[PDB]
């Protein structure tokens, strides 16, 4: 696939999108042939040369001064366990990455996303703008409080703690919900058509939540809606 | 003879026949012009570490010793160009035109030929300079998780060094190449290239050079060391140096151990950390002095790399995931960071100043994991915390942006003193930046002493000042 | 004569042939010193230590410096006795390496020295001690709360300034000085900058007039390593085989000897035991901890560092070192703090002379019940810490007041202080400690204001330090 | 009222005491756990590791 | 029946030839040094050295003694100090022993044994009263470091001097100065009269240790099929656990739980199983075992502390906060149990104390709960009262046994309540003072228990009782 | 054999019932390790009692442990060891004290066993 994207990038000096599904795959096939070739075996029975083969295919995948590639990757992260050589060796070679979580999928949150253990190096102050970025760290503050808090009130119980606390887990959970959305290809899924958030109105809707403006709303409201519009008449229907 | 011929080739190992007179490390030169290093010798087979791209070396090819142990290039041309960790440049622009080289399996410096750490290295950083000081000849880890911040942390440390007379060294091991090009486009627009040298060691090349890449950094560096000036050095993972050797070994098919890790692994890196020191005044007062960064997975602080290099170092900067995602910034834990050359790095001033901030923020800890909710506690454990929800907005700092040493003096002087209190704490990261357009414009002359006699004022001046600005802050 | 040539090198491993069957036993040291024949070669001035007889008359051996720069062919000869160490008066206030090369620059030590080996069988149970002793060391903490054992190893487990350096060099000083004993102190595994540090301290100090030292760096590989504990102990063995006095050894960190036996077990291709550890752990620690023992001439007694791999007592390395243990030493930063020198924490310590039979039966009451006032005042500390002293009972006020004064009395002035400060310091026999203990516990002395207690020796020193305020 | 107040703050200040004395107690035991796992986790890899070098 | 060594590294050498070597056979090096033979590969044979290895090397000249493993016994080797081979080390000359014995021997079969029928009595309160040992029995004591262990067997050995009894004492990865200690305590006691103690002391290579616990009951099974009991105290099975792994993971053995080579139960019980009671028919005789494990975090649960607690016919676990807490010896009355006890017990002390071993465990949970505990009911309150006192009757001091009529009319004042009136700190002093009382006044009761194992008439021991108390004062 | 045409429909809801009581318990025992029973509300009470009534009743005297303890030894019919589970469960013996139900063969043994305390 590589070599058709980089004939375009290259010599045609359009630029290109590339689509990898699975990854892993790649570093999983080594091994199965590591033993059979002659190699001693190296940490979790993997091939004593994964990082060299990562390089080599990874280094390539980049947008040069003639033209741009894209490239968008679904990583495997091979027991449920980030703490693995495979996708350790990865995280070193992206710009963006959103980790999935099976918490959050039992839940019934999706995009299942976790909102702190993703970054990109594009949410920076003068590369998107002030408003945003203000935004942005303000959620990650909320959500990080939300956790800590949330053995405290496993143990001993909610009524024990004070108001800013108990405000903390009210704003927390809207938010949480809030970053569920309606996709198209979840018309299958769940019978709901779809939509598209443009990225100011995701900025207006979120402030909105954190200034505590949409607060008496039902909090079953914000799962699986687009733009907070919605949100309102959805809890219309519930009756509030 | 000199001459031998490979029998096995694969994955940038190769084994070869002959070469009877061959010394363990030194080099060798194949048909293809790629070069190489021995590393084991058995009795009828020569075992060699390719350095260069092996799809053009094939069995029955004649390989050729050189006569030279491993050499590092070194001169004053290196200064301001991208280079290999073999002397080949790497940025075009041409050659490096070097004048000698150095081995880089140099021996440390003795006992008898060294000093004390006396002098301060200032990065700039409210946290770094007042709380976990680094002074030359020291070695300290940056031991942490993906994400959080280091390389935010060592890019300040050479830019606040612009001003003071000192020469640095960046060795990038392992990176992805368009990350390392942003970095020196960063350093050419911040003026830093002029008086630095980044050593590249990008991941599509073979092991080796990433093992060799730590070495050849240091090799550079202690050139200029003996020679008299003072010279830092970064080395941008050392994990991912570890993972080069292991690879290595396992295919040169020697004994596992803990983690497919070769029972060199403390030797290769204290061999390469012991080479920092402070050099006496008969060696003509030189040092370097060291920053290895570790990445640790899940925090685990006992595996066996990390156990290994918070060990060798005279200190650790432990940072937290959690305290980044809660606005402290940069994300230091002020508990499990240690310098043990602490107390003489820092200029006359400073000491006076930071020592009651150690105790303030103890007090605050321990106090706080139990008692922030409590509406009313006693009224000194309320002294207490408000002092302590203050100090951690004092020691809060900008990306990119180092300050001088003798505005940190002033601000952790007046937060100490208790000139802060009635100052609310979300806009004691404005009256920061209000008292510093101040004190340019008005006390010139209390900013004079502590920069020419590393010393503080008369306090009745200093209570004159700071008393008078408070007045005038709404 | 017969040579033998080096036929295989890897890392620190070697292998040598001896082509007569003319062989090396398992423990004894080779040299190879050669001189560069043509300009691509480096001149080599190495030593191996034997390992284990391969086959086909080979020999594996570990490597005491970098083996860069080794050719196949090259010659190498035998000494026919192991690693061997100059011993007597020559060795008092130097530094050596392992092999015993001088490293200070204070000449070279000459041929005529004895030299005597690393390596020899343990002492037997035919030479050994009947009856424990118990050795004055001058500290009172040390000496009443937890008592040191002549032969005994003592455990220092302490955080990173509180005193280390000062506690090992008063001990020095209080043992030659009153007892008439010297010291030894090999630091395995040292930082390169804490040996400079180390070695002006001791000569500042004036403590080095007494003392031998043997360094190995952390730039060394690991044979090297391992086997500085093995020089330090045959020195101070002259010292109590001949001389006959009493002798004290001190260990740098003794996991860095454990972490060294690993990396050879590694090299020399063994399987690793639980937790990747050698699978000869409790045979390595014992043939070290077996000569530091009390024979009938005179004893030895070792104060021995030690790391907690994990803060899990229950690793393989705590294990195996804590079974030869006898006392335990644990120093506390918050008493540091607050200006009690020595260091330790009362509470913490242990001793397995701290029974009536070694002891006696007085110094026995004496210190349970010192250890009982502390425990209790250490719970009232939270009630004081919330709420005020008026709100205590008066039983509880009478157990805040002895156990303030018996803290400060604990406190010592030490002879080696006096270059942090300006005071002379004193010397406590243990009579006088356990005297006077008895006196503050019976409360003959509570007129007197708290401070009088701190930093003094003898009680009778407080009576008169009273007067000096008035 | 002032025997009813009082006597809410005593009994709350014990069920405190327990409370912490069982979370602490619950600490010690769960921490060795911890560490018996993971030095099985160690004794692991490194005989799988060593079982495949013996067969190569 | 010669071969030549290849490879001599770690303790385990390898050699060319010895042509009829048999398996386990004694091997001579040229040096003089001894060895055994474990292995018969097709050309070489894999021996191990019992001795120090630094003085072989490839080239030397292994010599057929023609013996398979044997160790040296007879009458002569009472009150002398050996090595693990026949070889005296106390000094003091040769041991002169007769005739010898396999290492490597059966454990009498099935319809060669009995039930246990007589009493081991131990002078300690807690374990004759609480948790009862009869010869022929293998007992387990369990522990952490610094509990007691030594302690409880070296006081068994001195009161096993009145009983016709021979002990024996095998010292495995010990210290050597608290071996010389130990010989100098039963010198004094008069102890070393009786007894045989075997040294593997920890600087020694490990096939010594390993076969010391092996020589131990070789040496007591001659006596035993003669028809006198004996007696044997392992020091650490854990340290002869350890030593096993060693060897094994040094011939490439593959490893196992923890690394542990599968073969430490075999190991074990070879050496557990060979305790019997014979039969009337082979002479009553009697071997018993008391084989010491220490276990790490002070935690029961772990994978050598369970082997052996798995051969055994019971265990004796002692605690570390018992020992900071007072309570010496320090025994947990819950997790502390014989299975063939019941039976070795007299009858006077059956009719004693037999729940006294139960209704304790049930005082330390209702002590943890009443502590916690706000206010209790009268029925709860009288519970704490006796259990106060049990575990102040049950505290010893070290090198003092308490005779066994002695130990059944104290435990006959607190069980039927007379020791309910005196106040505890008290209670150790009242002990004392009985003791002293029935030597001088209670003649009568004291010669009714030792001949027909049996309490006297309960009219006589109340009124006894009684009036020792009106004598008695307090405080 | 646990199936309703095996055991018969009273043996077959008796024995899930009984199960279902201690899975709850099995979870409630996570929060009552700490705080006690305090935290505990209503139903959460009700099973706790119950859960502990049943926990005791399924522990037996045998005739081979006479030789540990002097008791005698009991054998439960099948009929009889169903009766006595529904009685615990329906709550008919609510009354009666815990250490009543520990080591005894038939529910008549444990209301004798209860009068011999008096609690
Ligand atoms: N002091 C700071 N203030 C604000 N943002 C910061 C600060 N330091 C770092 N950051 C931001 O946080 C991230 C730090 O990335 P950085 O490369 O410094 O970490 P890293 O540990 O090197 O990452 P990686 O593991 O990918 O190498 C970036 O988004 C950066 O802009
Ligand atoms: N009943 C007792 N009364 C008083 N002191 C005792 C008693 N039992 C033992 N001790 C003392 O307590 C310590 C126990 O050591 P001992 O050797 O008995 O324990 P151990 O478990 O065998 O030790 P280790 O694990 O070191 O081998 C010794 O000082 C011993 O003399
Ligand atoms: N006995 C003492 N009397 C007075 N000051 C002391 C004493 N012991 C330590 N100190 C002070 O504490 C410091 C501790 O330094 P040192 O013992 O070298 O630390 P470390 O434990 O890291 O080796 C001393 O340098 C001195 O400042
Ligand atoms: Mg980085
Ligand atoms: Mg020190
Ligand atoms: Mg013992």
């Amino acid at each position: 696939g590589l070599t058709m994207a980089e004939y375009f990038r290259d010599e045609q000096g359009q630029d290109v999108l590339l689509f990898i599904d699975n990854i892993f795959r790649f570093t999983q096939a080594g091994s199965e042939v590591s033993a059979l070739l002659g190699r001693m075996p190296s940490a979790v029975g993997y091939q004593p040369t994964l990082a060299t083969e990562m390089g080599q295919l990874q280094e390539r995948i980049t947008s040069t001064a003639k033209g741009s590639i894209t490239s968008i990757q679904a990583i495997y992260v091979p027991a449920d366990d980030y703490t693995d050589p495979a996708p350790a060796t990865t995280f070193s070679h992206l710009d963006a990455t959103t980790n999935l979580e099976r918490k959050l999928a039992e839940m019934g949150i999706y995009p299942a996303v976790d909102p702190l253990a993703s970054t990109s190096r594009a949410l920076a102050p003068e590369i998107v703008g002030e408003e945003h970025y203000q935004v942005a760290r303000k959620v990650q503050q909320t959500l990080q409080r939300y956790k800590e808090l949330q053995d405290i009130i496993a143990i001993l119980g909610m009524d024990e703690l004070s108001d800013e606390d108990k405000l903390v887990v009210h704003r927390a959970r809207r938010i949480q919900f809030f970053l569920s959305q309606n996709f198209h290809v979840a018309e299958q899924f769940t019978g709901q058509p779809g939509s598209y958030v443009p990225v100011k109105e995701t900025v207006r809707g979120f402030k909105e939540i954190l200034e505590g403006k949409y607060d008496h709303l039902p909090e079953d409201a914000f799962r699986l809606v687009g733009r907070i519009e919605e949100v309102v008449e959805k809890a219309k229907a519930m009756g509030v | 003879s000199d001459v031998g011929t490979v029998i096995q080739v694969g994955d940038g190992i190769a084994r070869a026949h002959g070469l009877d007179n061959v010394m363990s490390g030194e080099l060798v030169e194949f048909a293809n012009g790629v070069m190489g290093m021995a590393l084991n010798l058995e009795e009828n087979n020569v075992g060699i570490v390719i350095l260069g791209p092996y799809t053009g070396i094939k069995e029955g090819d004649e390989v050729r010793r050189t006569g030279r142990i491993m050499e590092v290039p070194v001169g004053e041309a290196l200064i301001g160009r991208v280079v290999n960790p073999l002397g080949q440049p790497v940025d075009g622009l041409g050659p490096v035109e070097t004048t000698e080289t150095r081995p880089i399996e140099s021996r440390a410096p003795g006992v008898m030929d060294r000093r004390s750490v006396h002098e301060p290295l200032q990065t700039g950083i409210k946290a770094i300079d007042a709380l976990v000081p680094i002074g030359r000849g020291q070695r300290e880890l940056i031991i942490g998780d993906r994400q959080t911040g280091k390389t935010s942390v060592a890019i300040d440390t050479i830019i606040n060094q612009k001003d003071q007379n000192m020469i640095s060294i960046y060795v990038a091991i392992g990176q992805k190449e368009s990350t390392v090009r942003t970095v020196v486009e960063t350093l050419r627009k911040h003026g830093a290239l002029d008086y630095t040298i980044v050593v590249t060691a990008s991941a599509s090349q073979p092991a080796p050079l990433l093992f060799l890449a730590p070495y050849a950094g240091v090799a550079m560096g202690e050139y200029f060391m003996y020679k008299g000036k003072h010279v830092l050095v970064v080395y941008d993972d050392l994990s991912k140096q570890a993972a080069a050797y292991r690879e290595l070994s396992l295919l040169l098919r020697r004994p596992p151990g803990r983690e497919a890790y070769p029972g060199d692994i403390f030797y290769l890196h204290s061999r390469l950390l012991e080479r920092a020191a402070k050099l006496s005044d008969a060696k003509g007062g030189g040092s370097l002095t060291a920053l290895p960064f570790v990445e640790t997975q899940a925090g685990d602080i006992s595996a066996y790399i990390p156990t290994n290099v918070i060990s060798i170092t005279d200190g650790q900067i432990f940072l937290q995931s959690d305290l980044f995602f809660s606005g402290v910034r940069p994300a230091i834990n002020a508990g499990l960071s240690v310098s043990r050359v602490g107390g003489a790095a820092q200029i006359k001033a400073m000491k006076k100043v930071a020592g009651t901030l150690r105790l303030d923020l103890a007090a605050y800890r321990e106090l706080e994991a139990f008692a922030q909710f409590g509406s009313d506690l006693d009224k000194a454990t309320q002294a207490k915390l408000a002092r302590g929800a203050r100090t951690v907005e004092v020691l809060k700092q900008d990306l990119h942006q180092p300050i001088p040493v003798e505005k940190q003096v002033l601000i952790i002087y007046a937060l100490t003193r208790g000139f802060l209190d009635d100052i609310p704490v979300e806009d004691v990261r404005r009256f920061e930046k209000e008292f510093y357009l101040f004190l340019d414009q008005n006390g010139q002359h209390l900013l004079e002493h502590i920069r020419t006699t590393k010393d503080l004022p008369n306090e009745d001046d200093l209570n004159k000042a700071i008393e008078a600005f408070k007045k005038t802050f709404v | 004569m017969t040579r033998g040539r080096v036929i295989q090198v890897m890392g620190p491993v070697v292998d040598v042939k001896f082509e007569n069957g003319h062989l090396p036993a398992i423990y004894n040291a080779l040299k190879i010193q050669h001189k560069a024949r043509n300009e691509n070669e480096v001149d080599i001035d190495l030593t191996l230590e034997v390992a284990l007889h391969l086959g086909d008359d080979t020999v594996r051996t570990i490597a005491m410096a970098s083996t860069d720069g080794l050719i196949r062919g090259m010659e190498v000869i035998d000494t026919g006795a192991p690693i061997s160490v100059p011993v007597g008066e020559v060795t008092l206030g130097r530094v050596f390496n392992v092999l015993g090369e001088p490293i200070d620059l204070e000449g070279d030590i000459p041929a005529d020295a004895r030299r005597d080996p690393i390596h020899r069988p343990a002492p037997k149970f035919e030479e050994l001690a009947t009856e424990v002793e118990i050795l004055e060391t001058g500290i009172k903490v040390v000496d009443l709360l937890a008592p040191y054992i002549k032969g005994g190893k003592i455990g220092l487990f302490g955080g990173a300034g509180v005193g280390k350096t000062v506690l090992i060099q008063e001990l020095i000083h209080n043992i030659a000085q009153e007892h008439g004993g010297i010291s030894v102190f090999a630091g395995v595994g040292d930082r390169t900058r804490e040996g400079n540090d180390l070695y002006h301290e001791m000569k500042d100090s004036g403590v080095i007039s007494k003392t031998a030292m043997v360094f190995g760096q952390m730039n060394e590989p690991p044979g090297a390593r391992m086997r500085v504990a093995l020089t330090g102990l045959t020195m101070a063995e002259y010292f109590r085989d001949e001389q006959g006095q009493d002798v004290l050894l001190f260990i740098d960190n003794i996991f860095r000897f454990t972490q060294a036996g690993s990396e050879v077990s590694a090299l020399l291709g063994r399987m690793p035991s639980a937790v990747g550890y050698q699978p000869t752990l409790a045979t390595e620690m014992g043939q070290l901890q077996e000569r530091i023992t009390s024979t009938a001439k005179g004893s030895i007694t070792s104060i021995q560092a030690i790391y907690v791999p994990a803060d899990d007592y229950t690793d393989p390395a705590p294990a195996t070192t804590f079974s030869h243990l006898d006392a335990t030493t644990n120093l506390e930063r918050k008493l540091a703090e607050m200006g009690i020198y020595p260091a330790v924490d009362p509470l913490a310590s242990t001793s397995r002379a701290l029974a009536p039979e070694i002891v006696g039966e007085e110094h026995y009451q004496v210190a349970r019940k010192v250890q009982q006032t502390l425990q209790r005042y250490k719970e009232l500390q939270d009630i004081i810490a919330i709420l005020g002293m008026d709100e205590l009972s008066d039983e509880d006020k009478l157990v805040v007041h002895r156990a303030r004064r018996i803290q400060f009395f604990l406190s010592q002035n030490f002879h080696v202080a006096e270059q942090f400060t300006g005071q002379p310091g004193s010397y406590v026999p243990v009579k006088e400690t356990v005297r006077g203990f008895k006196e503050i516990l019976e409360g003959k002395y509570d007129h007197l204001p708290e401070d009088a207690f701190r930093l003094v020796g003898r009680i009778e020193e407080v009576v008169e330090k009273a007067k000096a305020m008035g | 009222l002032l025997d009813a107040k009082a006597s809410e703050h005593a009994a709350r200040m014990t069920a405190m005491k327990n409370a912490t004395d069982n979370a602490n107690e619950l600490i010690r035991t769960l921490t060795l756990s911890y560490n018996r796992a993971r030095q099985a986790a160690i004794t692991q890899e490194i005989t799988e590791i060593v079982a495949g070098a013996n067969a190569l």
